């Protein structure tokens, strides 16, 4: 899963 | 090239500008343009080694995420080109 | 989930929509709004196994790129979730 | 390096 910041 | 030191600095109430997955190594998927991360340097391709100093190689994507969440508005990252 | 069989057709002049990397695998680091990869189910952190019913496990990233941009505007691919 | 299609 990609993860946004 | 060799390494890369680059600190990040954002807005109270927007994000760094950048996503990134694990695979088993932590890398960048994408970088938002005039987000603190490019205007900072960061690449899509680069690896993360460490974060605010520590190094991540054996931590799981939610706990980085997590730092990354709990670093505040600036973020001292490291990284290695990747691919 | 299991795994996922996708069919992508574009346009003459346009993209399909989407960008890979490679370590040592091959996944997708980013999918464009409106594209016919998203459109067609692809998923950032999907993971390229075929292209066009061929398996990549053994090619190299260039070369991946290379059978995708002679595929035409239409492409079969099938992937398995990465992260 | 990341390549576009």
């Amino acid at each position: 899963s990609s993860s946004s910041l | 090239q060799q390494r890369k030191v680059l600190t990040l600095e954002k807005g109270d109430n927007q994000t760094f500008g950048f996503e990134i997955q694990t695979y088993g190594v932590t890398f960048v998927a994408r970088v938002h343009e005039s987000s603190p991360a490019q205007l900072a340097g960061l690449t899509p391709g680069d690896t993360i080694a460490s974060v605010n100093g520590l190094n991540v190689e054996g931590i799981r994507h939610r706990e980085i995420v997590d730092i990354i969440k709990a670093s505040g508005n600036v973020l001292r990252l490291e990284t290695l080109y990747g691919t």
